[PDB]
């Protein structure tokens, strides 16, 4: 099934069914975070999705194809994350996004906080197009998550 | 292998959903092994 949409990121290997992450399928492309899956095989079924790009430090992977999503924040306008937390179904959580200040640039972050196993999570803008992955963040001094938007280059 | 997907839904903006969570502004650095940490 390459049937686009958002998908959950379950292993066996552990207690019962575990999730591991989330990922965007897209164009034939399956994206996730790197962390989440450690570049390794995938599988949809009967088929196998082999890995085809990836980067440790962006912290992203593509399977069966490159990077296809492209959208960015717009730096001004709210988006949505689709948050797809183990056990829980798929639902939108509204936000105005803050900003990592980086030396080589600024990015949008969201603050919201889910369980690890919702690592990989797209944001969305307005016209419904992903704008990036949920899942690589820092800790606040209140304690609370930030996760930047990570989107990756096409 | 181990790992495997199964769906969770579309891909599309609710017009209904709740609003919430903060708009930090925050100096981070990213590191080679692609962690952040708070500057
Ligand atoms: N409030 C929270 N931690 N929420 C998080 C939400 C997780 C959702 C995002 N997905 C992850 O589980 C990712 C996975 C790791 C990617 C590395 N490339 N975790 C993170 O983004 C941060 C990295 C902090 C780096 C500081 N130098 N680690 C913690 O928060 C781990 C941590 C936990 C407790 C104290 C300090 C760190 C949680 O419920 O684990």
């Amino acid at each position: 099934e390459t049937t686009d949409g958002v998908y959950r990121v379950m292993t066996r290997r552990l207690l019962g069914s575990t999730q591991v992450g989330v990922g965007v399928m897209q164009e034939g492309v399956f994206h996730t975070m790197w962390h989440v899956t450690k570049g390794a095989a995938l599988r949809s079924g009967e088929g196998r999705l082999d890995p085809y790009w990836g980067d440790v430090k962006q912290d992203l992977v593509s399977y069966c194809g490159p990077w296809k999503l492209d959208a960015a924040w717009d730096g001004l306008s709210e988006v949505q994350l689709l948050a797809v937390p183990p056990g829980e179904r798929a639902k939108n959580i509204q936000t105005l996004p803050g900003i990592f200040k980086t030396k080589d640039g600024d990015i949008g972050a969201v603050a919201l906080d889910y369980p690890a196993g919702t690592s990989g999570s797209p944001i969305l803008d307005k016209c419904g197009r992903v704008i990036g992955l949920y899942g690589n963040g820092v800790v606040i001094k209140n304690g609370s998550y930030v996760s930047a938007i990570t989107q990756g280059k096409r | 292998v181990d790992m495997y997907i199964e769906r969770a839904g579309d891909i599309t903006w609710e017009k209904d959903a709740e609003v919430t969570g903060n708009s930090p502004r925050l100096d981070v650095a990213l590191d080679e092994s692609g962690d952040f940490s708070l500057v």
